């Protein structure tokens, strides 16, 4: 009908006009690596994991905003896609912090296992990192901002979803930093969110923190009886006591979002 | 300098800080240049209208400005940290500032540069202790023929030596106001010892029109 | 015909408010704006 | 033609380049300025559009596109939204200072081009976006406008055709980036200087969510003229596909530093030796140049022998036009420095928003400033190299490119020179 066709490393397939690089790949079920997008939140490209090579152009795209055009063959495990992501990779590596022993995020950082599977295995950075100052935003979210990847994801949900216009950045290139400039509190019934939608280990839960890796909890899916929403959570339990709850995907209650109560 | 805002009793949220009737009107002449439903974009030139009737930007500043056009406060302080022309701390009442880029540094910007800095005994970054000079380093100032160079306030010196900047610096010392521009002998960007070309007077109007118009 | 003097020396006495004293000038000169169809964004 | 760079005053379209006539309306118009731009307006704007599209007149701001072609894109029917002239004046590559000139001494040239240039786009008003630091050039913008006001050349029935236009005037608050188009919309709109990813392109969504083209100051500015003496005037100047007459700067170590107007495709020797005096200590002092701004790749006094200065001919040199600003350096110069404050300059200017730029110029910064002391390894040089690559290319806006460029030129030229002070480094420090 209004249906065009493109192509996935030649694989047909028809695709709805505006339908961008990353979904397309979606619908073939790769999953092209991301950082800054977010399906529920606006389109940002700016951390350019996304970067694919389209056939015949020598120019990569950022897959992730760029729609798709007809007869476009997206090349998603060509060298010049690989080495675009050992590049940015590289990049996100260069200041982030030796944190992982240390970190809560580590066992399921995307930030790990997007390195693992699409980044080079050494650095050859051989200079000093940024270190950034913490912010404090409440009792509930722990702020680590030297592992921050600028990726504004939770500055788009606190945006859009949350509508509060709380976070952004200050300054300017690689001194760029996330947060409220000025002593504030990010205190809203949907703040817990930004600790799943961060990436990286910068936003954790100050309750959860310590006490857990992920591979060692065992998960209960279950449903949320703080309100009459019934918002569907995992339970994530380890050698019998409740560690933390995290929201389960419904798009018809919830979503991929629960309150702070709830969490 | 920093990019967080910690309050003290100089700049806190309670700084007095507000436009004069004068300032207003001319805040309402800015929002009017733009489409209605778009008043975020007068951000900029109000938070310069701002720092030009105080001086610099304290939080209480920036805030007022997002009471004025209903922007988050965030919005504004994004803004003020992003632009490098906002002055987030008091600065001198002569805000000396050095172009040492590379087209500035081949013609000598280091000479202007320490000029400064033993005539006011300060380093880079400082403010003397009348607070009358704050010096600081900047990037392209779009005046690379006439390098070196410093721009004071809105005022751009040029075709500097280290005698000329002392000189300066005198006069303004002295509560006299120098003159901008070149001070080696030519007007503006035209080669030194005779210019190459316009010489000849301008045409007219009408000059050359194409047929059929 | 002059060709040795510098036409330009009006920006000696150009002062702080000298740009939004011309733009609170030119207010009345400007046409009407478009409109969003709404206050604001956020509206 | 085979030769090019003998052009005469009347041939010349910046008549007041260096403010010795009045730069207000009366000096204007009696210059030619404002001469029947009412029968230019009532051509039409396919007539504009022609006249452009045959003129070859290429973008003055650095990438050069054809304009003719990039101001089409607006040439559609009206969808309800308003339509804008956004004019960049923020003027920001290093070396680059020719449209400071326009502003302050030639005004009515830009006002004039920019309703010539709103007709053709069917635009309600432009923006003239000007970088905060030329304070005294805006005023001098904003005095320009008035008088345009005040004698009925712009507002409503603008030059009497029945055309409604504004001249608004909007200043920066110092940042390079918001000289790149769409962090300049940003800009506007206030908000931080960040550039927009593509799609959308401006001529779809641009300021305010409208239609919108952002041109350079001397692309507006030499419109009005190619109007009225014809795009085949225009474009009997230069080499084919690189026509016209150009702003030149030629500043570092010459002996006379200046701003001039002369033909496209002069030889680059020529050039310096007859406008700016030549090489400071003779040309055979002459080290490297820079041929178009900071953001071009450096070329060594071999190529600069011959080198024509038009898009095609630094393109095959290994380098680019951009927007001309010659800049020009001696024997005496520590080349790897001078390369070295440029990666500096764009190290402050990058947005910080995408990652390539916002860690990887801040990287290559960290290199260069070892690599000038010479405290590095031979082998760091090709993981220098091959760092800049992983930028270009993979960045939002082309300010990644700019930093990655200037680079590639010294590793490019000047290898050894490089591996001389990690030699003498490791002598020194063992
Ligand atoms: C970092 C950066 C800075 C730029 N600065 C300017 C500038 O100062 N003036 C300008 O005209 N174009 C500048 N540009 C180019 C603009 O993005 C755009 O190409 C230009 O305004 C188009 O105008 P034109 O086609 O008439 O040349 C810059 C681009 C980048 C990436
Ligand atoms: S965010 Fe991920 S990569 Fe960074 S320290 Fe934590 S676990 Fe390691
Ligand atoms: S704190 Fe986390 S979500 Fe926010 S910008 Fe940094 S990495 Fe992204
Ligand atoms: S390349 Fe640099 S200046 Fe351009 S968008 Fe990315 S971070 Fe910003
Ligand atoms: S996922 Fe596309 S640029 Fe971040
Ligand atoms: S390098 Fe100093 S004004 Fe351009
Ligand atoms: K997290």
């Amino acid at each position: 009908s209004n249906l065009i066709e493109v192509f996935v490393d030649g694989q047909s397939v028809m695709v709805e006009p505006g339908t961008t690089v990353l979904q397309a790949c979606e619908k073939v079920g790769m999953q092209i690596p991301r950082f800054c997008y977010h399906e529920r939140l606006s389109v940002a490209g700016n951390c350019r994991m996304c970067l694919v090579e389209i056939e015949k152009a020598p120019k990569v795209v950022a897959a992730c905003a760029m729609p798709v055009m007809k007869g476009w063959n997206i090349l998603t495990n060509s060298e010049k896609t690989k080495k675009a992501r050992e590049g940015v990779m590289e990049f996100l590596l260069a200041n982030h912090p030796l944190d992982c022993p240390i970190c809560d995020q580590g066992g399921e950082c995307d930030l790990q296992d997007q390195s693992m599977m699409f980044g080079s295995d050494r650095s050859r950075f051989l200079e000093g990192k940024r270190a950034v100052e913490d912010k404090n935003i409440g009792p509930l979210v722990k702020t680590i901002m030297t592992r921050c990847i600028q990726c504004t994801r939770c500055i788009r949900f606190a945006s859009e979803i949350a509508g509060v216009d709380d976070l952004g950045t200050t300054g300017r290139g690689n001194d760029m930093q996330v947060g409220t400039y000025i002593e504030k509190m990010f205190m809203s019934e949907l703040s817990g969110n930004i600790i799943d939608i961060c990436p990286v280990g910068a936003l954790t839960s100050k309750p959860y923190a310590f006490t857990a890796r992920p591979w060692e909890t065992r998960k209960t899916e279950s449903i949320d009886v703080m309100d009459a929403v019934g918002s569907n959570i995992v339970v994530s339990t380890r050698t019998g006591e409740v560690m933390r709850i995290l929201p389960r995907m419904h798009e018809d209650i919830n979503e991929e979002w629960i309150s702070d109560k709830t969490r | 300098a920093l990019f967080v805002h910690r309050d003290t009793p100089e700049n806190n949220p309670e700084t007095p800080f507000d436009f004069t009737p004068e300032n207003y009107k001319r805040i309402e002449a800015i929002v009017k240049n733009y489409p209605e439903g778009h008043k975020a974009a007068a951000v900029l030139p109000v938070l310069d209208l701002a720092q030009r009737q105080n001086g610099w930007l304290p939080i209480s500043a920036m805030n007022k400005v997002a009471e004025i056009l209903q922007v988050p406060p965030m919005r504004v302080y994004e803004v003020a940290t992003f632009y490098t022309m906002y002055n987030r701390k008091p600065v001198g009442k002569y805000h000396i500032q050095v172009c040492t880029t590379t087209p500035c540094m081949l013609r000598n910007s280091d000479s202007i540069l320490e000029a400064i800095q033993k005539k006011l005994g300060i380093k880079v970054g400082e403010t003397t202790p009348d607070k009358l000079f704050t010096l600081i380093e900047v990037e392209c100032l779009g005046a690379c023929v006439n390098a070196p160079m410093v721009q004071i306030n809105d005022n751009y010196y040029e075709d500097l030596t280290p005698k000329d900047i002392e000189e300066i610096i005198d006069e303004l010392k002295a509560g006299k106001i120098p003159k901008p521009g070149p001070r080696s002998g030519r007007f503006s960007c035209e080669p030194a010892g005779g210019l190459t070309s316009l010489t000849e007077p301008p045409k007219g109007p009408g000059f050359g029109v194409q047929a059929g118009l | 015909f002059d060709n040795t003097t510098y036409k330009n020396l009006q920006h000696h006495d150009y002062s702080t408010y000298t740009f939004l004293d011309l733009n609170l000038d030119l207010s009345k000169f400007r046409m009407p704006q478009p409109s969003s169809g709404r206050e604001s964004p956020r509206h | 033609k085979t030769s090019f760079g003998s052009l005469k005053d009347e041939d010349r379209i910046f008549t007041n380049l260096y403010g010795r006539h009045d730069w207000r309306l009366k000096g204007a118009q009696s210059r030619g300025d404002w001469y029947k731009t009412k029968e230019i307006l009532l051509k039409g704007p396919d007539w504009i559009l022609g006249e452009v599209k045959t003129s070859g007149l290429r973008g003055r701001g650095g990438a050069g596109f054809p304009t003719g072609l990039k101001w089409s894109f607006m040439n559609k029917p009206s969808d309800g939204r308003p339509k804008y002239l956004v004019v960049n004046a923020d003027e920001g590559e290093p070396g680059t200072c020719k449209d400071r000139e326009i502003i302050r001494h030639d005004p009515h040239k830009l006002v004039e081009g920019c309703l010539v240039g709103g007709r053709a786009m069917g635009a309600r008003a432009a923006y003239i976006y000007i970088r905060g630091e030329f304070y005294n050039e805006a005023s001098n913008l904003q005095v320009a406008i008035r008088e345009a006001y005040e004698a009925g050349l712009i507002g409503k029935n603008a030059c009497g055709s029945g055309y409604d236009f504004d001249v608004f005037v909007v200043r920066g608050a110092g940042a390079y980036i918001c000289g790149e188009e769409t962090a300049l919309i940003e800009s506007i709109e206030g908000k931080q200087g960040k550039p927009r990813l593509k799609p959308p392109f401006p001529a779809d969504v641009g300021v305010f969510g409208c239609p919108t083209t952002v041109a350079n100051v001397e692309t507006v500015a030499v419109s009005p003229t190619i109007c009225r003496r014809g795009g085949a005037w225009f474009a009997s100047f230069g080499r084919e596909r690189n026509s016209g007459t150009k702003l030149f700067n030629i500043s570092g170590h010459v002996n006379n530093p200046c701003t001039v107007e002369e033909e496209m495709s002069v030889p680059l020797k020529e050039l310096i030796e007859k406008h700016a005096g030549g090489v400071t200590g003779g040309w055979d002092n002459l080290l490297a140049v820079i041929p178009g701004g900071s953001s071009t790749p450096l070329i060594p006094k071999s190529v600069c022998e011959t080198v024509l200065m038009d898009f095609d001919a630094l393109i095959q040199a290994q380098t680019g036009l951009g927007t001309a600003a010659v800049i020009v350096m001696d024997r005496s110069t520590d080349i790897v420095k001078a390369i070295a404050r440029l990666i500096e300059f764009y190290k402050h200017e990058s947005c910080g928003q995408c990652t390539p730029c916002r860690e990887g110029v801040d990287w290559m910064n960290k290199v260069m400033a070892r690599f000038v002391r010479g405290d590095a390894r031979p082998a760091e040089i090709d993981s220098l190299w091959e760092i800049s690559k992983q930028i270009e290319g993979h960045t939002i806006c082309a300010l990644g490119d700019g930093a990655a460029w200037p680079v590639q030129g010294l590793i490019r030229h000047f290898r050894p020179e490089l591996e001389e002070r990690m030699q003498q480094f490791a002598q020194q420090h063992q």
